């Protein structure tokens, strides 16, 4: 019991010895942790503040640290004020020490008693005080009274000048003294004030710790207080140029970097101009580098649009491309590849090849060195230049092809690295993939076993970077990559990652025989039942690439043996669904295939049911069963749709490529459905003003270039054959049975979400009202859940509202339909609902959980949660309704 | 830096993956 | 007056950089109406205009998020609403020009022809 454990640790704060005393005081925090509840932590924090009161120094800073680490649960104690006023009671001591341990105390408290102002008044006599303990902690409690107290920080502004000008306070006090003026960002006048007293007071202590102390408070209050921000970074400037101390030098460049990272818009042309100008005329490498740091980040953002031919920006970055340095290499490097793909001016031209020819310089020079600080160089470098592939794309081709030479003459290290910017850049331009397929295939051949701790990550990589570069299949490569895995690598985890990357990129015949040769390496059972049915998915992928063109009955064929590999795959998949992590997605994703699959199957049957099985003996209509047939295909194939948007709706936690995996399954029944619809069905009604405005095709992967494509050629093909055909058609069963085959000719992608759990959340939705309910009263429905993310919380998206929708269907319909937004606060929500209930008799109610994320997507997550309530009435009221009734 | 390499940031383990490491790595 | 002289600063930022990219434009915008909202949290006397020219710049940012949407870039068929963003957008921006209109008290003909 939380009042029974709170008793427990509070007999042992009498028990006279000060051990047992300060174990009774430091449990606190525990308990806190425990129990949040605020009639309990006043309790605790009142008695907690007794024995403050009492107790001894060593006892009191034992309050002190369980009061700094339980900070937040003291906003929830309510009886401020005679907890504040027995711990303030002992400012009046004799002993500094207490009064130093009260004012630590009041400082952290201050979030909870602002505008308090004996408080405020014991800081102001005891920074005064002519004990160092109590001064320190007055310094203290008002750099944290000054953050929560606008009434506080403006007289404590013209105290603080006035011993900060007084002589008799000595030049380490006076360093603890400078940050108070940090939180003067509550009045622009106040602000104002703190500079002026900062500006006469960097002049007046040019000492390298005062110009530090006082530099970095007046920019943590230009950062607060925004109108001080162009004159903070001119000041910063000219303090970098001016100052000849490297200290200041120093935190005038990482003071910048601050600046540029919180602001970069506020930046004018005149302060790149002068930052430029610093890097130019200095000597040292160890300040150029750190300027050329702070230009790098200014150069990826909106800071360049706002500086701009050739500019001292411009120089710089051409001057330090080409640096003993490799850090200072690649600052430059990534100025001028910003400068690159930011614009599309005349003048870049010349330097576009300066970035290119600066990119192979810095991988000729950080890759055979294997030093740590040259391996973040290197990502550097290889980031740099996959956003120059990416931004501006003719220029990929050099980049590949020097990436390409640099992979046969480099160490191990550096290949993972460099093969990782391959795959990047080759997901994006298909065409570079199958040029450099040969070299990657001989730089495979000749590893052997050539490495002992990277050859798994440089095997997996290079695998993988074979995969998005070989848009076909594999014919004797496959072979040799077999031999190689066979002869090198044992271990089966780097087999199984290459199987992955394999059934991401689509060569599944690849993955189906790594799966093969995984199923004896596995201990458990259930991981047996997801290789295999990971083998079947693979061999009916590849079962479904014998589609050559326009042959229906070989179509026919290979989709039956796709659907029988396949459904062996779901059979031997739900095997391996766990308590545990089930295999819900995959369940699901599998299932749309097959799904899909056989509706594909059922269309082709379809078109040979135009030709065989004649139309009736009739005088749309006059077409014989194959309308029916159209019309029930068109009801699957939206039935399918729908399937596919609510599988997209209750991921919640798939990649961006996955959902547009998703998607793309989806838009191929849509299409699919549409194909029938505006050349079947109803050609007049349909067949509107659809031309898609296909402007930027910013496909990510190649598999969505290739689904695009197809939707675009059957999407023309129908709109050009719209009304040439009566809807009785061998030009139009053709069509569309030919857009099956180019809709199932591009392979398969899996994507991370069926390999990967990230981004693990859910619902616990633990309501509290078979219940009995009253006919008359109204059942009240204190509906509560918490939310459990796992490792990384908003990895890639964030709850911002939970929606709950409550419905009740009697007879175990749908009546009290109810909805209610409720916003989770500390991960925790709590919303209660109201029904009614005026039919005797079981009701079955089902609560479900929408998520809305912060750009407004509704998200199908939660659980379906369902109880019955049996609506029992009065005795007394069941006799007064039978006696009105007869 | 592939902002979409499986392999890399294997920060985020997930259970199954973990478990599946685990039993296919030391055979 | 700082705070005028700077809020007047960050409106002419954001009209004379209305010829950037896409992404360059919302994160002008962002970093605009984010300045606005704290000058507003600072200067008190302030904080109906900056909260006003925050909304405004609000309505311009959701409009350019919703221009720029993948759906333009799929035919009308293969539209699907599940993961639609511009639907909201507008009616975001609609109650934002009738909260614009309405909650503050020092608008005038010269304002309202914007807001409409």
């Amino acid at each position: 019991d939380a009042n029974s454990a709170l008793m427990e640790l509070d007999k042992g704060l009498r028990s006279g010895k000060l051990g047992e005393q300060c174990e009774a005081v430091v449990r606190f925090p525990r308990l806190f942790q425990k129990y949040p509840f605020p009639i309990l932590i006043n309790s605790a924090f009142l008695k907690l503040a007794d024995v403050f009161r009492v107790g001894n120094n060593f006892l009191r800073l034992c309050v002190l640290k369980v009061t700094q680490q339980s900070e937040k649960h003291l906003e929830k104690i309510l009886n401020v004020d005679e907890f504040v006023k027995r711990i303030f009671s002992v400012i009046h001591s004799n002993d500094p020490v207490a009064r130093a341990i009260t004012l630590r105390m009041l400082g952290s408290l201050a979030s909870i008693i602002p505008e308090r102002k004996n408080a405020h008044h014991s800081i102001r006599q005891s920074l005064d005080s002519h004990d160092n303990v109590e001064v320190e902690a007055a310094v203290f409690a008002a750099a944290n009274f000054s953050a929560q107290s606008k009434d506080f920080a403006v007289g404590i502004c013209n105290k603080i000048s006035e011993m900060i000008q007084g002589l008799a306070t000595p030049v380490d006090l006076k360093l603890k003294l400078i940050p108070i003026l940090q939180h003067m960002h509550h009045d622009a006048i106040l602000a104002s004030s703190a500079r002026q007293l900062l500006q006469q007071l960097v002049t007046s202590y040019p000492s390298t710790k005062m110009v530090i102390v006082s530099l970095h408070t007046f920019t943590l209050l230009a950062a607060s207080s925004l109108v001080d921000t162009p004159k903070q970074i001119q000041l910063l400037l000219q303090y970098l140029k001016n100052d000849p101390r490297k200290a200041v030098k120093r935190l005038a460049i990482q003071d910048l970097k601050l600046l540029a990272n919180k602001t970069p818009h506020t930046w004018s042309r005149e302060n790149i101009q002068a930052l430029c100008e610093c890097a130019l005329q200095t000597p040292y490498d160890s300040l150029k580098l750190g300027m050329l740091s702070v230009l790098s980040t200014l150069s990826g953002t909106i800071a360049i649009k706002h500086y701009f031919r050739s500019s001292d920006l411009v120089k710089l970055a051409q001057e330090c491309c080409y640096h003993n340095n490799r850090g200072i290499a690649a600052h430059g490097v990534r100025v001028l590849t910003n400068i690159t793909v930011s614009c599309q001016e005349k003048d870049l031209l010349a330097l576009e090849q300066d970035a290119v020819f600066g990119l192979e310089s810095l991988l000729v020079l950080c890759s055979q060195d294997d030093s740590p600080g040259a391996q973040a160089t290197l990502k550097i470098a290889l980031n740099c230049m996959v956003k120059l592939a990416k931004g501006r794309p003719h220029l990929s081709q050099s980049v590949v092809e020097t990436l390409l030479t640099q992979l046969h003459s480099a160490q191990d290290a550096a290949r993972i690295l460099m093969c990782h910017c391959l795959a990047a850049i080759a997901m994006q331009l298909p065409v570079l993939g199958d040029g450099m397929l040969g070299d990657l295939m001989e730089l495979y051949k000749v590893i052997g076993r050539s490495a002992t701790d990277k050859q798994q990550e440089l095997l997996v990589s290079l695998a993988t970077v074979i995969f998005v570069a070989s848009q076909k299949a594999l014919s004797v490569e496959s072979k040799a990559v077999i031999k190689q895995q066979l002869e090198s690598v044992s271990n089966g985890w780097t087999v199984y990652r290459i199987a992955r990357q394999a059934s991401r990129m689509g060569n599944h015949d690849m993955a189906k025989e790594l799966y093969q040769s995984l199923l004896t390496q596995v201990a458990s059972e259930h991981f047996y039942f997801w290789l295999n049915s990971l083998k079947e998915f693979s061999h009916a992928e590849q079962c479904l690439t014998g589609l050559q063109e326009e042959n229906y009955s070989s179509a026919l064929s290979c989709i039956a043996e796709s659907l029988k590999f396949y459904h062996k795959g779901i059979a031997s998949l739900t095997a391996a669904s766990t308590p545990l992590n089930p295999l819900s997605f995959q369940c699901e994703f599998v299932k749309l295939r097959i799904d899909l699959l056989q509706a594909f199957s059922q269309l082709i049957c379809t078109c040979n049911s135009l030709k065989t099985s004649p139309p009736p003996a009739i005088a749309l209509q006059r077409c014989g069963r194959i309308s029916n047939q159209m019309k029930q295909s068109m009801e699957e194939f939206r039935s399918l749709a729908s399937r596919y948007g609510d599988l997209y709706q209750a991921s919640f936690d798939a990649d961006s490529a996955t959902l547009r995996n998703v998607e793309l399954q989806q838009q191929s029944c849509l299409l699919i459905s549409h194909a029938i619809e505006a050349l079947i069905l109803d050609p007049e009604s349909a067949s509107f003003q659809e031309y898609g405005s296909t402007g930027t095709a910013h496909a990510d992967s190649e598999y969505e270039r290739r689904m695009m494509s197809v939707y675009n050629h059957v999407l023309e093909e129908v709109e050009s054959l719209n009304r040439k055909y009566t809807p009785v058609s061998y030009m139009h069963t053709a069509c569309l049975c030919n857009a099956i085959i180019a809709l199932l000719k591009v392979p398969l992608s899996f994507q991370r979400y069926f390999f990967q759990k990230l981004q693990s959340t859910s619902i616990k939705l633990a309501l509290s009202p078979p219940i009995a309910v009253q006919n008359n009263q109204q059942l009240a429905l204190k509906v509560e859940g918490v939310v459990q993310h796992g490792s990384k919380p908003g990895l890639f998206r964030k709850i911002q509202s939970v929606c709950l929708n409550v419905s009740s269907t009697l007879q175990s319909n749908m009546t009290n339909e109810m909805e209610q937004r409720v916003e989770p606060h500390n991960d925790y929500f709590s919303t209660q609902f109201l029904l009614n209930f005026a039919i005797l008799g079981t009701h079955n109610i089902t609560v479900e959980s929408s998520v809305k994320d912060a750009n407004g997507i509704v998200w199908k997550t939660g659980p379906r949660t369902t109880i019955f309530v049996k609506s029992l009435e009065d005795p007394y009221s069941q006799q007064i309704r039978l006696q009105q009734q007869q | 830096x592939x902002x979409x390499x499986w392999x890399x940031x294997x920060x985020x383990x997930x259970x199954x993956x973990x478990x599946x490491x685990x039993x296919x790595x030391x055979x | 007056d700082p705070s005028q002289q700077f809020l007047q600063q960050s409106l002419e930022r954001v009209y004379s950089l209305q010829h950037l990219d896409p992404q360059g434009a919302q994160e002008l915008l962002e970093f605009t109406i984010r300045d606005l909202q704290r000058l507003g949290e600072l200067q008190s006397e302030l904080a109906g205009v900056a909260d006003f020219s925050a909304t405004y710049l609000r309505c311009q940012l959701l409009l350019i998020k919703a221009l720029q949407e993948k759906l333009w870039n799929v035919a009308a068929p293969l539209y699907l609403k599940q993961s639609d963003l511009a639907s909201a957008a507008a009616k975001q921006i609609m109650e934002e020009t009738y909260k614009m209109e309405f909650m503050y008290s020092g608008v005038e003909n010269k304002q309202v022809v914007i807001i409409h």
